[PDB]
């Protein structure tokens, strides 16, 4: 006990799968040879360790600020290619945006600026991502798609220039933003990262069950600043350029801005994001976003 | 350079180049060491003593440009070079190092060619990152006082003519 | 013997520069602590290895294709700055321009395309060298400035993105060129890469000295292809981005093409231009070249 089901158990040889009697079948983990990558921080890619015969031949936060989950091990890659890396030039803290915090906006109310996008599962996105209509609407932008808003906000960085010229990519990220208020403020926002964001993701993730998403809280009873950092993402090892956004962040409102009287009824927010560990495969002509 | 509570985020609250026309010219210790001699090099140490009020709150932006044709125009383009998001409610003064990321081992001190590739080292300059901040009834402005004097590493030689025939 | 003059020979401690008799003063090797660059190839850059009191306190070619000259040893650097490398999507044959070669063409006539520059020394080169007037003429170009070329050739390249981001680059440079001509063809092309070219270095490179200067024959008789390559020239450790050309391509005819009657009387050549070794220091915002 051991459950009245079968998980597995599995078999082999001809135990649990003869020509008697069956259990259900069960895939077995891959051994491959390759280089080392997936998992970011832990890089450090290297070589590894036809076999047959032819016809032919003879509590929480705003706590601490540690990474919203631990970093996992790296796999064998399927391509053989040596990867290209930015280094300092793009593995660095840029600053996103800066966007205005109003003590009008009420519980879940999604703040993003200018280089921001209006994302709350559905807009119909225009392919290529590119496209203004996608990033300019009649309404405010709510989110911050990475990589995407982060190779619009600085197109002649390293890392963009490197994202346009790959299939594919692969980096963790880090975001931070600083919120200056004096002793005499309060109010809360929280930095939502938010995995693979679609229209139900996106309205769970406003509502009260969205602490299960990677969050720290910007609590201006203690703090001015409030940094999260999470690592890579996707259902391969290495993410399509200008396809897919891994991760999306989110600055939404739990207290109301409530600011003392006599004073300015907004505050100014200044949002940074940071690639953590980036490798670059494919290397091929210039293909934007 | 004065900092008020109506200053924006990305207002420039001072800039000056890295060259004998602006550092051999301060007013400072350093200042007259240099203009003594010919050529220059190592580190240069700044500290900005913020002279405000213990209830103030904000962020100012000191940016370190190395050598272009054209200086940072905006506060995000001035982010791309070595900078430091100071808050000024922490330690009175900030330690802010002005590195040699220089293309010869010596730069001149020639004042009548500033802008000259063996020169100047670039351009260093203060932005409004986060809007200064405070209760009701505290001051509606903050000065920031800037200090400059030489660092650990920092050398002259081949001396000159001082006090010069500038302009 | 020891010629008659005194070319050092040196002094010290109070033996040739001494207030009884003087010989002239000489100028000491300065021994300094930094990451190891200036010569390509060799760059391997590491750590290295106040000191007063204050009052305060208490044959030849066409024969092999190898580099024109031996890559030299490297220097401690002056900045502290750690470099940022392309690797292998910048340093990599890049297919510079193709262009033709008639026979029309004399002893000493420099060949250029579409990429290609026109520079006698005499043109008044308007700055910035990206203007188009420097580029387009009213004659046909001459030279291929490196890397002023090769940047216009390429402007996405990740050796020209880092190259607009830092103001200063190390590097070296390999030229081959590949004419085809069948057994019945017969002339010779030489490969010339000038340095620091001027009005007077580039004439001298069109007559008959100019075989001082690194040099590779392309003769049809043998061959249908020559490489050359040179490790990195300056005055400084490190050039500075947009405003210095180091060396300088140029494919001139040493005998005037000689094609087998009832054939094109023009061959076709192809250009390529390789980066050795490439480190960037000093980032910094976009400006380009």
């Amino acid at each position: 006990n051991n459950v009245t089901t079968d998980v597995g158990a599995n078999g082999w040889a001809p135990t649990v799968s003869t020509g008697l009697g069956d259990g259900p079948v069960s895939a077995s983990a891959d051994s491959l040879p390759g280089r080392s990558g997936g998992a970011s921080s832990e890089k450090t890619h290297t070589v590894s360790g036809s076999r047959f015969s032819k016809w032919w031949e003879p509590t929480g936060s705003t706590a601490p600020s540690l990474l919203a989950y631990p970093t996992a091990t790296p796999v064998p890659l399927p391509n053989p290619d040596e990867p290209s890396q930015p280094g300092p030039s793009g593995d660095r803290t840029w600053l996103l945006d800066t966007v205005t915090w109003s003590q009008e906006f009420t519980r879940g109310w999604n703040i993003a600026g200018s280089n921001g996008m209006q994302w709350t599962g559905l807009e119909s996105l225009i392919f290529p991502v590119s496209t203004d209509t996608n990033w300019t609407s009649t309404s405010s932008p709510t989110a911050y798609p990475l990589p995407f808003s982060f190779v619009r906000a600085y197109p002649d960085s390293s890392w963009a220039a490197m994202y346009n010229t790959h299939s594919m990519w692969n980096c963790g990220w880090r975001v931070q933003v600083t919120v200056n208020g004096s002793q005499f403020h309060a109010g809360a926002l929280i930095l939502y990262m938010v995995p693979e964001a679609t229209t139900h993701a996106i309205q769970t993730a406003r509502d009260n069950a969205g602490f299960v998403f990677p969050y720290v809280i910007l609590n201006l009873y203690e703090s001015n600043t409030a940094t999260i950092e999470v690592p890579y993402i996707s259902p391969t090892p290495n993410t399509s350029s200008g396809l897919h956004a891994p991760w999306t962040f989110y600055l939404q409102v739990l207290s109301p801005l409530n600011p003392p009287p006599s004073l300015p009824t907004s505050l100014s927010c200044s949002i940074y994001v940071t690639p953590v560990d980036s490798s670059f495969h494919g290397l091929r002509y210039l293909a934007p976003q | 350079v004065p900092w008020t509570m109506a200053d924006e985020p990305a207002e420039r609250l001072g800039i000056f180049p890295v060259s004998p026309s602006a550092i051999a010219g301060t007013g400072a210790p350093i200042s007259y060491v240099i203009s003594l001699f010919s050529q220059w090099r190592g580190e240069l140490a700044a500290h900005l003593l913020f002279t405000g009020s213990a209830q103030h709150y904000g962020r100012l932006v000191v940016c370190y440009t190395p050598a272009a044709p054209q200086p940072p125009s905006t506060m995000q383009e001035a982010m791309r070079g070595t900078y430091t998001v100071w808050d000024v409610n922490a330690a009175s003064t900030l330690e802010f190092t002005i590195p040699f990321i220089s293309n010869s081992y010596w730069k001149t001190v020639d004042v009548n060619n500033p802008d000259a590739l063996l020169s100047t080292t670039g351009y260093v300059s203060i932005w409004v990152q986060n809007p200064l901040v405070g209760p009701h009834t505290a001051p509606a402005s903050a000065l920031v006082q800037a200090f400059i004097s030489a660092g650990e590493s920092f050398n002259v030689r081949l001396m000159q003519n001082p006090a010069l025939t500038s302009q």
